[PDB]
C-alpha cells in the first residue's frame, strides 16, 4: 500500500525508498523515464541516510540569511561527511540540499580572518602572504 | 580531483568582501577566486 | 566498423552544465572504459569522473558494450562523480 523502488548505494547495500521522496532527487525520477535498484555513484550507504533524512524532512517543498533551524542542526556533523554531503546533492539534484550545505560551509568561511579561515580545515613562502595581499 | 567545483560554489554566497580575505588564505584558493 | 552511440547527460550544479546528450561514433568491441575516454577527448573529464548506466545496472570499466547489449541508438545517461 505504498511505493518503493531500490536505491544500490555505492557500498552495495540496497535502500528501499519510497519513490515519493526519491523524487526530490530529480536525477532518480528523470533515469526512470523511457525492478531494479537504481545506482547512486559516489554516494555511500552510510550519506545515502543522511541524504534521506533531509529528503523525507523536505518532502513538502517545491523547489537575507535563508538557513533553515532544523537544517542547520541537521548539519551539525563533522566537516568530512558535510563535505561529502555537497557532492551528492549535486549527484542526486538536490536543489535545498545544495543550498543549504553550500550556504554552511560559506557560513563557516564567513566572519574569520583567512588564517582563522585556514585553521577551520587546515603553504606559502614568506613574501607570498604579502604579494597575495597586493 | 573533488575540491575546486565545491570550494567554488560556497563562493557564490559569500559577499564580495569575503573573496577578498579568501585569497590569502592558500594559492589553491587564490588560483580560484581569479577565474 | 564504428556503430554510433548517444549518452545523455544529467543536471550538474557544482558545474554548471545543462542536461545534455553527448553523440559517440564507438564499436561494440569497446570497453565501456573506452568509451569513457571517448567523452573525455570531446569534453576533457577523466573516465574516474564518469559513471555509465544502460538500464539500471552500473558499467563496469572492463567489459566490452557487447556483454550489456548495447546496440545502435541506444542511450546511456552518464553521471559524473568527483
Amino acid at each position: 500500500a505504498m511505493p518503493s523502488i531500490k536505491l544500490q548505494s555505492s557500498d552495495g547495500e540496497i535502500f528501499e525508498v519510497d519513490v515519493e521522496i526519491a523524487k526530490q532527487s530529480v536525477t532518480i525520477k528523470t533515469m526512470l523515464e523511457d525492478d531494479d535498484p537504481v545506482p547512486l555513484p559516489n554516494v555511500n550507504a552510510a550519506i545515502l541516510k543522511k541524504v534521506i533524512q533531509w529528503c523525507t524532512h523536505h518532502k513538502d517543498d517545491p523547489p537575507t540569511d535563508d538557513i533553515p533551524v532544523w537544517d542547520q542542526e541537521f548539519l551539525k556533523v563533522d566537516q568530512g561527511t558535510l563535505f561529502e554531503l555537497i557532492l551528492a546533492a549535486n549527484y542526486l539534484d538536490i536543489k535545498g540540499l545544495l543550498d543549504v550545505t553550500c550556504k554552511t560551509v560559506a557560513n563557516m568561511i564567513k566572519g574569520k580572518t583567512p588564517e582563522e579561515i585556514r585553521k577551520t580545515f587546515n603553504d606559502f613562502t614568506e613574501e607570498e602572504e604579502a604579494q597575495v595581499r597586493k | 580531483w573533488m575540491q575546486r567545483e565545491v570550494w567554488m560554489s560556497v563562493f557564490r554566497y559569500l559577499s564580495r568582501r569575503e573573496l577578498c580575505e579568501c585569497m590569502r588564505v592558500c594559492k589553491t584558493w587564490y588560483k580560484w577566486c581569479c577565474d | 566498423s564504428g556503430m554510433q552511440i548517444f549518452v545523455k547527460t544529467f543536471r550538474d550544479r557544482l558545474r554548471n552544465l545543462l542536461p545534455q546528450t553527448i553523440t559517440l561514433e564507438v564499436e561494440p568491441s569497446d570497453t565501456i572504459e573506452n568509451v569513457k575516454a571517448k567523452i573525455q577527448d570531446k569534453e576533457g573529464i577523466p573516465p574516474d569522473q564518469q559513471v555509465l548506466i544502460f538500464s539500471r545496472k552500473r558499467l563496469e570499466d572492463g567489459r566490452t558494450l557487447s556483454d550489456y547489449n548495447i546496440q545502435k541508438e541506444s542511450t546511456l545517461r552518464l553521471v559524473l562523480v568527483f
